């Protein structure tokens, strides 16, 4: 409580560069685990179509696969437009 | 027959001559400069976040153009 206060004061008086560096590194380590937009970053990465989407051979038992891109089925990037 | 004329200080004397150091403070507080820097960083971060999200959307759009043209 007071020991850490005196140590931090001495460090800020003598080595401000090291204090700033350690603070920045600690924030960089800690903050990503508490952010709600990391999931958004992952989903943005998954949403980029680098390669061709190969169609599946219809067998009559896929209610959740579209037969046309404009069909309502499949993933939607409506969330991405407002983000 | 004239007075004695010589190089002399004026009657009374000379005006004061400054010699002491003069290095005025002329500076802001540390908190002020740190706050300005942090605020500038936050403004830049927000602008870059918006711009990069828009860029990702544009990249997706042209990738889909490629996908449409591929067959
Ligand atoms: C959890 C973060 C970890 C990752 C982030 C770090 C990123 C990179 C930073 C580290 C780089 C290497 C650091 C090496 C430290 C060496 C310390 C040392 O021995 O140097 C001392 C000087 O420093 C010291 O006195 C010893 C350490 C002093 C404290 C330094 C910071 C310790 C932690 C304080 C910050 C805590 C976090 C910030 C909180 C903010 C406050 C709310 C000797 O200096 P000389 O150059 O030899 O002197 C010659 C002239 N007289």
């Amino acid at each position: 409580a007071g020991r850490i206060a005196s140590f931090l004061k001495n460090a800020w008086a003598k080595e401000p560069v090291l204090v700033a560096s350690f603070a920045i590194g600690g924030l960089a380590i800690i903050l990503p685990s508490l952010s709600p937009y990391t999931n958004y970053a992952i989903r943005i990465n998954r949403a980029t179509p680098y390669n061709y989407p190969v169609p599946l051979r219809d067998d009559g038992n896929m209610p959740d696969v579209p037969s046309h891109p404009q069909d309502p089925q499949g993933p939607s990037l409506e969330w991405l437009k407002n983000l | 027959a004239s007075k004695v004329k010589q190089d002399m200080p004026p009657p009374g004397g000379y005006g004061p001559i400054d010699y002491k150091r003069n290095l005025p403070r002329r500076g802001l507080s540390g908190y002020s400069m740190f706050a300005v820097g942090i605020g500038t960083l936050l403004f830049g971060y927000w602008s870059m976040m918006k711009w990069n999200r828009e860029r990702r959307r544009l990249q997706i759009e042209d990738f889909e153009a490629r996908i449409a043209l591929m067959p």
